[PDB]
């Protein structure tokens, strides 16, 4: 409603560029829950690198509970083309969407964005 | 510090 974001995405900065909206940490599966069946996916792609996988395991695991799904893209590495790629396939197949930001601030937009 | 936990984002 006013946000439901999950506690393991504490520290994160991004959570400091939601401004514009009321949030609060919920145990919820996806990353940001934004509407009754709208919900949000963050990977910064950098961590990316360091044990990947988990976004792929994390999608598994919303398996289907909201109908809006949304995979908020931290781009803060050069060269992403690459993976990209190969996560855009991943959300085809999830069916959903791939959004790309390139600062914490950025993304941190989005989610005022969304909820508005 | 360094301590990346888990979320998808670098920490």
């Amino acid at each position: 409603n006013s946000i439901i974001v999950s506690p393991r995405q504490r520290g994160n900065p991004v959570l400091k560029f939601v401004r514009n909206v009321p949030w609060e940490f919920g145990d919820v599966i996806p990353d940001y829950v934004l509407g009754q069946s709208t919900c949000a996916l963050f990977l910064s792609l950098r961590y990316h690198n360091l044990h990947p996988d988990y976004i792929h395991g994390r999608l598994q695991s919303l398996g289907k509970n909201f109908a809006l799904r949304v995979l908020l893209v931290q781009v803060d590495v050069k060269d992403p083309q690459q993976a990209l790629k190969e996560l855009a396939k991943m959300c085809i197949l999830a069916d959903c969407t791939l959004i790309l930001a390139w600062s914490p601030e950025e993304a941190g937009r989005y989610l005022e964005t969304y909820k508005a | 510090k360094i301590i990346d936990t888990g979320g998808g984002f670098i920490l």
